RNA sequence: ACUCUGGUUUCUCUUCAGAUCGCAUAAAUCUUUCGCCUUUUACUAAAGAUUUCCGUGGAGAGGAACAACUCUGAGUCUU
């Protein structure tokens, strides 16, 4: 037990995974696995799969992991070295995206998961694309593949075939994320594992090597491990491996000395259990006993394949040599991650991960307790050591070097390193390591840089949590008795914590919203909000999707906005974007903090902008990301440069705020172009101040984004659905119900199972995962995300749009519809008004 | 027995439903030793078994306990913990495919789990095709909400409605309230498994039903791979693990088909079951619904799910108890012994023994104006005197009794019709369900306990049940069906309910001796009686205490004092 | 019709006698919508069929879709086997068609004591 | 490949029962809430709390049958 302690201090035996992947793909019954490999008193029930990372007892019930779980644990290795793993399941639903970006964040290893019968799916296709943005090692583990043989009964050369063709898959679609050329996976070259969890069946090629050299003996299991995996074949006679057939009915290497051995052994322990199952285990050494053998079909399966294939080390010795140490992708995973990089005092202190170094360890998730009052954070310490009752400084997400106030002294009550339901108190905790520091949770909302007081003069903090997916949904919370609403206060302030993609806001109305990815997310996030945090009871509005405001032409006339002073005046021009050009905004292609030689020559050659305005070009929509654009476009003879410069910043300041809320009801304002055509700043800096130009600005905002023709955008949420062939015509006519429409019907290969992938409107969306499979009688399945966002059709500013009150409108009036309750929603006046 | 009770209802033209009763009346039932005893038993309702198939079942299929005496399957004669091979489970499991769904995972149960409909129980919300349900709190007037500035419709998008199905899949996020309710999600991977129909295949074989990989080789993506003779050799020893073994054996399609075959069929062994606990027809009202079927039928559905969800949410774990058994008190007891004996005979046996306990409870009083004739009917011997009407008249419980005693004589007479040559077996099945199917219209029971109706209406759901799905296809309408085990054990879970009500009132009734608006007089008369039984106690033994009378005409004044509002102080 | 029943489906949302026969307003399967009142019948591959109704019933009222992905997708080299597999099945239930026959068709010599009893009972 | 190893079945008695005792499912009584409401006896149909009933698992004890054919782990596991 000390020697965990012992591996503890150590920081280059230490490798920090999450086996993330699609949704049901055995990562929680492997983690599961390797937990009945260590603990012993651990057995999992014949029939029911024991979960055991599942510890919510709201994951329990549904079936679907909700959040990701710390998993610390000791495992051999093929060599026998234990090395001690951090391990990180996330949740495989797409709508818990929050989760695998919390735990991926803390983690230098991507263990990938992928079902051998359904191949790549949605999710993976991202994971893969945030993996690689991320900069962390990717691993793929094909996990059960007792589906290829129990299930489909693939010939064993067909069974290669899937698995050939969902390995180079995985290597063709990564090769669009990932610019680096060493990202190559393949099982030959130890990227690749092969698994059924269910059964306990696990191996690499240098695995399974290792087993056919333990049994016959001197053989050096690294080159037998290549020359596996590929089109070469073997001679029986020359005893070589040939990329040649050295028969006409030959067998490639992998199929004749891997598979096929699997199939037999399978097929005997579920075909002639009775009369040819001693036969086969004396052949390979496994010695049962009769009380073992009367067991059903599937414990012994698992048992004869415990025995047979051993502990599960493919897995580690797969991840070992192929993810960096901690003390190796410190220096990727920093000058991603710190704002300011490697390159100051703090980001070259921990490219080498101190464990007597400064303390800056760094927190992304939140696992409350059994009485759900105090939050126990998880972080990991990506530098120096921390003990209990150590008194750290607590950072934030604004707090800067010069914004001193977002931080607090806090006193780190105790320690302990946690694997799933029980957890290991430990007074000291080096770098590199994972840990849940306690009474920590005041300061804290997400994401925190706990550092050293008063010894971290200049340290910055770690970069905001960015996500894959947005929160698009959007559902309105209140109590039951107004009387108890401050009890509702502190709940919403506790989901908020223990959810790294919830947006609680109170609006103008006294409205209380929150936001979320998916229907499943939103019924988890409320049922801890009832049963968990508040124990109150909560009315909830039926669920809303937030809008976006755009551009289709030019306004009529150069709308203007003066100060009450009457002394500025500045006139502004709305336009919408080009196609295409608000996508490379929200991807980070280009960014504020760019030289203007780069972001001219980027907007003359990719998007032929005049260099008269490319070298003019102030600030990126609201926040940093936001896809609006402000424009300079002032001839200097009118406009002074240098008096220019000085409204330079709160112009922006009354734009990055202005886009943001929306003059046409309170939501944000995409893909449009912002063109100042004349500028008169006061003279003097006594009355042209903050105060007097950003209402300004605001208002010469609204005023061209309403004389120019504004519209709605609406997000398209992106569903595939897997169906048998009898059940595809089952899901157009769903799609088409709700205003959908298919992109492509692509069969799975290897699997009857289709593959549909659609759009369909969010709002549109609500229940379609339940009118999906009721339709179908549970055959067909969905997933949705959010993917893009469209103009709504119709004019949002029509006032011969009549509004009916309790059955849908046309598709014209949508954009008349959607806005005015919505502005009826945010409690806004019912129409639009120039003067706004 | 599906099987082919559905042919000789396509084979027979017509029918001949037994008669009911199959037995005369003022008749006493006919004696076992002169007529049941010497006639040879007919033919009993059987299936021939294939022995090119069905070999590994065709010893002792249709054995009274199949394999008892066999120790290598069954644990001995406590017919226990049996232990089947694949291929015997196998043969098993294709012979039972007409009562078997071929639902591999349960995906196709998405709303239909008992758990969803625990949810719609304590949402008062139905599934389309799920039961209705007394709301669990009334809640009238929280169904009565205002129309208040969050529930306004003038604020609410309606794009679709919000069905029902989406308030019980996620009943934490479309609804308010939620008590008692429960979660399903329960989107197991759907297992993607493809049944061989060819006799003659490889076990693992590339059907049609899968979609092909189509392998490529367009693009030179290679890998780290050698070339012939390059700083490698193979062992002459070392070879694949298993050579000798084939592939595929014979018996491996039929065991990876029995990974996926229903509960009963996926267990190599396991612990014995009663006749009564084994629901044949119980996955069939818990699918989906019934395809295109007649209203009679879909309400049917609903109504045995509605029992189905009632029991399953009703359910308690059971009480400790000390295993008293009885009959072996019996054994024990010098007044009963033990004999080997055919069960007509025992029929035969307890309709006598019944008929003369009825009598006796008859002729309890000496009333000799009223008859149990062998029917179990009782009729008067001459036309009524009130009087004498008024003075022979029995409780529910008699009449009760009667009736299942008419029951249990009815089934013994249809069997003894069997056994003399009088009905075919598949009549005397036929019979048999049309007993347990219309026990109301044949015995009268049910005006005398009304619950019984519930059983009365579980058995003729059943039955619609049954026969949608016996007469399908070319079998038509017609008396033809005698899957009476559905409907069968209904009126045994009936009499465990009623045995120990009866076995109580009827030792009440006969034994030597017989035994036989409530808070306002509970805490006046109690309350004085302890204050005048201190009063009087402590009060000294002498000739005084003719003074009680005294004592409670205090206390009455005292007490009406109080009412009157009026001062009472006693001087002395 | 959908339409209104739908509209009117959400303003409701938003705003002694020993009978044994049930009655029909128990009927819950009524639906607005066709979603629901026409679900998609499972057709389990084809290989899987419903327990309580006939096989072969099923197998000729099946949407036959899977039958013509078959006759796409198989090749003749494995066809000899489907046709002679189909035609041994059509000759061995021929053998109960013929063999166990109604009296009606079935001459004296034919016609046996099961068949007597058929005959006598009609 | 040497050893000691050593029964299962069956019928009872006595307790403990966590667990789907039971991959099944009845009845009664009481307290609330409805429905009916004309009084008991039947009910109504949900809730909660009880009890009996048909069964069950485990442990132990006592007999009987295969009690003596075996058999299992242990071992130094002896060319
Ligand atoms: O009169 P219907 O409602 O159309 O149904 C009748 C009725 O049975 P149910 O009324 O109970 O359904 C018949 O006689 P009873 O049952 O009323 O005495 C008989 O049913 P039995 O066979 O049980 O006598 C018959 O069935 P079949 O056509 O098979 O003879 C058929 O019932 P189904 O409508 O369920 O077929």
């Amino acid at each position: 037990m000390d020697f965990l302690a012992d591996l503890m201090d150590n920081s280059e035996l230490i490798r920090n995974v999450t086996l993330c992947g699609h949704l049901h793909h055995g990562k929680t019954c492997f983690v599961d696995c390797l937990i009945e490999q260590t603990h012993p008193e651990i057995r999992k029930r014949y029939d029911q799969d024991l979960c055991y990372t599942d510890i919510l007892f709201t994951e329990q019930e549904r079936g679907v992991g909700i959040k990701s779980t710390p998993v610390t644990v000791v495992l051999p290795d093929t060599k026998g070295k234990s090395y001690l793993f951090n391990i990180m399941d996330t949740p495989g639903h797409v709508n818990f995206s929050d989760e695998v970006t919390a735990g991926l964040r803390i983690s230098d290893g991507v263990v990938l998961f992928i079902d051998a019968a359904e191949g790549v799916m949605l999710n993976t296709e991202r994971l893969i694309k945030h993996a690689v943005q991320e900069r962390l090692a990717v691993t793929v583990c094909i996990n059960k593949i007792d589906r290829l043989i129990l299930e489909l009964k693939l010939p064993p050369t067909d069974a290669y075939y899937k698995l050939r063709h969902i390995v180079d898959e995985v290597n063709g679609l990564i090769s669009m994320y990932s610019t680096d050329e060493n990202l190559i996976l393949s099982p030959l070259l130890g990227n690749v594992c092969f698994s059924s969890s269910q059964y306990s069946i696990c191996f690499t090629l240098g695995s399974f090597a290792k087993i056919y050299a333990d049994t016959f003996g001197d053989i050096n299991y690294q080159e037998f491990a290549k020359r596996l995996w590929g089109d070469i074949y073997f001679n029986p006679k020359t005893r070589k491996f040939t990329k040649k057939a050295p028969t006409s009915s030959s067998q490639r290497s992998f199929v004749e000395f891997i598979l096929e051995p699997l199939y037999k052994i399978l097929a005997q322990v579920v075909g002639d259990v009775d009369t040819s199952l001693p036969r086969t285990l004396d052949e390979l050494g496994i010695h049962l006993t009769k009380e073992e053998l009367k067991l059903n079909i599937r414990p012994l399966l698992r048992l004869v394949c415990k025995k047979f294939f051993g502990e599960f080390t493919g897995f580690v010795d797969m991840c070992v040599q192929h993810i960096p140490s901690p003390k190796v992708g410190a220096k990727p995973k920093i000058e991603h991650t710190y704002t300011g990089g490697v390159d100051s005092d703090l980001g070259e202190a921990m490219s080498d991960c101190d464990p007597d170094g400064p303390l800056m360890c760094h927190t992304t998730k939140m696992y409350s307790t059994d009485d759900g009052v105090q939050f126990h954070a998880f972080g990991r310490v990506l530098s120096g050591t921390i003990h209990a009752g150590q008194p750290v400084k607590v950072l934030g997400e604004n707090y800067t070097l010069e914004d001193e106030e977002d931080s607090q002294i806090c006193t780190v009550g105790r320690l302990w390193i946690s694997v799933a339901r029980y957890h290991i108190e430990v007074n000291r905790v080096p770098a590199g390591n994972w840990v849940l520091i306690e009474g920590v949770d005041q300061p804290i909302v997400k994401t925190a840089t706990i550092t050293e007081p008063r010894g971290n003069e200049e340290a910055q903090i770690f970069r905001p949590l960015k996500f894959n997916t947005t929160s698009v949904i959007k559902i309105a919370v209140e109590p039951v008795n107004p009387s108890e609403l401050p009890k509702m206060l502190d709940g919403l302030r506790k989901v908020n914590k223990s959810y790294p993609s919830l947006t609680t806001k109170v609006e103008e109305s006294g409205e209380h919203v929150i936001l979320g990815t998916g229907e499943l997310y939103l019924d988890c996030v409320m049922h801890d909000l009832r049963k968990m945090y508040s124990e109150i009871d909560i009315k909830v509005a039926d669920p809303v999707v937030t809008f976006c405001e755009t551009v289709v032409e030019t306004s009529s006339l150069k709308c203007f906005a003066e100060t009450p002073n009457k002394k500025n005046k500045i006139t502004m021009i709305a336009e919408p974007l080009e196609k295409g050009l608000a996508e490379d905004i929200e991807n980070e292609v280009v960014q504020i903090t760019w030289n203007r030689k780069k972001l001219g020559e980027f907007f003359q050659t990719k998007y032929d902008w005049d260099l008269l305005a490319a070298r003019s070009i102030w600030a990126f929509g609201p926040d940093a990301t936001g896809p609006n654009i402000l424009v300079d476009d002032t001839l200097p003879s009118e406009v002074d440069k240098a008096l220019l410069g000085s409204v330079k910043d709160s112009i922006v300041q009354g734009f990055q705020w202005g886009t943001r809320e929306g003059p046409l009801c309170d939501e944000l304002i995409r893909n449009v172009k912002f063109k100042i055509l004349d500028a008169v700043v006061a003279q003097e800096p006594l009355h042209r101040g903050g105060g007097q130009i950003i209402p300004t600005a605001r208002r010469v905002v609204y005023s061209a984004f309403l004389m120019a023709t504004p519209r709605l955008m609406e997000p398209y949420y992106f569903v595939e659905v897997q169906a048998p062939a009898d059940c595809v015509s089952a899901v157009y006519t769903v799609l088409a119900r709700r205003r959908g429409h298919v992109t492509q019907d692509a069969p799975i290969p290897g699997s009857p199972l289709y593959t549909i992938k659609a759009f369909i409107p969010a709002i549109d969306s609500f229940g379609f995962e339940t009118d999906l499979r009721t339709h179908t009688q549970g055959q067909a399945f969905s997933l949705s995300v959010f993917h893009h966002w469209q103009i709504v059709p119709g004019d949002p500013l029509d006032k011969s749009i009549v509004i009916r009150p309790l059955e849908p409108q046309p598709a014209p009036h949508l954009a008349r519809e959607f806005m005015i309750k919505t502005r009826r929603r945010k409690g806004l006046s019912e129409d639009v008004s120039i003067s706004k | 027995m599906w099987i082919m009770m559905r042919r000789e209802k396509r084979d027979r033209r017509h029918f001949k439903r037994m008669r009911f009763p199959p037995f005369d009346d003022e008749e006493p039932p006919l004696d076992y030793a002169d007529n049941i005893l010497d006639v040879e038993p007919l033919e009993a309702i059987q299936l021939e078994l294939d022995p090119e198939e069905d070999a590994p079942v065709l010893d002792w299929f249709y054995d009274h306990q199949p394999l008892r005496d066999s120790r290598k399957y069954v644990n001995g004669s406590t017919y226990q913990r049996w232990q089947f091979t694949l291929p015997m489970m196998s043969t098993l499991y294709r012979l039972a495919n007409q009562l078997l769904t071929d639902l591999v995972d349960d995906n196709y149960f998405y709303l239909f789990d008992l758990k969803a409909f625990f949810t719609s129980k304590a949402l008062n919300m139905a599934i389309p095709g799920g039961p209705k349900f007394e709301p669990l709190v009334r809640d009238i007037n929280l169904q009565d909400e205002d129309w208040n500035e969050f529930n306004d419709i003038n604020k609410i998008i309606i794009r679709q409605p919000i069905r029902t199905e989406y308030k019980i899949a996620f009943p934490y996020l479309y609804n308010n309230l939620p008590h008692h309710v429960h979660l399903t999600w329960y989107h197991t991977p759907n297992v993607v498994f493809i049944k061989t129909e060819d006799p003659d295949l490889p076990a693992f074989y590339f059907d049609p039903l899968i979609n092909p990989i189509s392998h490529r080789h367009s693009v030179k993506s290679q890998e780290p791979l050698p070339d012939d003779d390059e700083e490698f050799e193979l062992p002459e020893f070392v070879e694949p693990f298993l050579k000798d073994t084939p592939l595929y054996t014979d018996n491996t399609a039929n065991g990876i088909a029995l990974l996926w075959a229903p509960r009963p069929f996926n267990l190599r062994s396991g612990r014995t079951r009663r006749a009564l606990d084994i629901p044949l027809v119980k996955n069939w009202y818990r699918e989906h619904c019934p395809a295109g079927q007649p209203v009679k039928v879909r309400v049917s559905y609903q109504k045995l799910l509605k029992y189905y969800v009632l029991n399953a949410l009703k359910h308690r774990p059971p009480k400790a108890q000390k295993k008293r058994y009885l009959f072996r008190s019996f054994k024990a007891t010098k007044f009963f012994q033990s004999t080997k004996l055919d069960w007509v005979e025992v029929g035969l046996q307890v309709c006598r023994q019944g008929y003369n306990m009825l009598n006796l409870l008859i002729h309890r009083k000496n009333l000799n104006y009223l008859h149990l004739d062998y029917n179990f009917n009782l009729k008067p011997v001459k036309t009524l005197t009130t009087k004498e009407r008024k003075k022979s008249r029995f409780g529910n419980a008699f009449h009760l009794c009667r009736e299942v005693l008419r029951l249990t004589k009815l089934v013994v007479d249809s069997h003894v019709q069997y056994r003399l040559g009088n009905v075919d077996a598949f009549q005397l099945a036929d019979g048999l369900q049309y007993i347990f199917a219309h026990v109301g219209q044949l015995t009268g029971m049910y005006r005398y306990k009304y619950k019984l109706m519930r059983q009365i209406r579980m058995c003729k759901d059943l039955k619609h049940l049954i026969y949608y799905r016996f007469n399908t296809g070319p079998v038509g309408k017609g008396p033809g069906c005698g899957f009476w085990a559905a409907g069968w054990r209904v009126w045994l879970f009936f009499m465990r309910g009623i045995t120990p009500l009866l076995e109580r009132w009827l030792g009440n009734l006969l034994a030597r001796q017989f035994e036989g608006q409530r808070v306002e007089s509970h805490f006046d008369l109690e309350l004085r009686a302890a204050v005048m039984h201190d009063i009087l106690d402590m009060m000294p033994e002498g000739i005084k205490q003719n003074k009680a009378r005294t004592i409670l005409q205090h206390l009455s004044e005292a007490w009406r004092c109080w009412k009157a509002n009026i001062p009472w102080k006693v001087p002395g | 019709k959908d339409k209104s029943k739908e509209l009117h489906a959400i303003k409701e949302r938003y705003l002694r006698k020993f009978v044994f026969e049930w009655d029909a307003s128990e009927d819950t399967s009524i639906d607005y919508n066709p979603l629901y009142k026409e679900r998609h019948q499972v057709q389990l591959l084809g290989r899987g069929f419903i327990a309580g109704i006939d096989l072969k019933q099923q197998k000729r009222e099946q949407s036959r879709f899977y039958g013509d992905l078959m006759e796409k997708r198989r090749t003749l080299e494995e066809k000899e086997q489907e046709e002679a597999r189909l035609r041994k099945l059509r000759k061995k239930e021929a053998k109960q068609r013929w063999d166990d026959r109604h009296w009606s068709q079935k001459k004296l010599d034919e016609m046996t004591d099961r068949d007597w009893r058929i005959f006598r009972e009609d």
